[PDB]
């Protein structure tokens, strides 16, 4: 499983990077 | 209100505030030091409010909240565990990595049973 | 982020 080096959020391969950089790292 | 030793089932309620209007726009999260372990998300909030991830130690067990309009973070804490030990912090999701001496003060959490 | 109460 996947950490984030930012957050340090835990993501699945069922939501890519990319995905967790635009819904937690810009604006909402 | 003394200090952050309690026992395994309490409950507790952290904030975490700043002057002016530092945290909008920006999801946050709240952060624990374990003795051991380096960081550990334990729970975050995105910028509007509408998602939440949770640790999967604590979820069912803590709620975070953030009220942009006070410039202020919440983290409802219920159910204790002796696991949950550690210095808590808050920070900006794009700042989770920075050193500990960049974030703020963090408060001691300390339970029992 | 600076203090953090409770
Ligand atoms: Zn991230």
């Amino acid at each position: 499983v996947y950490k984030c080096e930012i957050c340090k959020m835990p993501f699945s391969v069922y939501s890519t990077l990319e995905k967790h950089m635009k819904k937690w790292h810009s604006d909402r | 209100s003394g200090g952050g030793l309690v026992q395994a089932g309490d409950s507790l309620r952290l904030s975490c505030a700043a002057s002016g209007s530092t945290f909008s726009g920006y999801a946050m999260g709240w952060y624990r030091q374990a003795p051991g372990k380096e960081r550990e998300l334990v729970a975050a909030i995105t910028s509007s409010g509408a998602s939440t991830y949770y640790a999967d130690s604590v979820r069912g067990r803590f709620t975070i909240s953030r009220d942009d309009a006070k410039n202020t973070v919440y983290l409802q804490m219920n159910s204790l565990k002796p696991e949950d030990t550690a210095v808590y912090y808050c920070a900006a999701l794009d700042e989770g990595y920075l050193d500990y001496d960049s974030w703020g003060q963090g408060t001691q959490v300390t339970v029992s049973s | 982020q600076v203090q953090l109460v409770k």
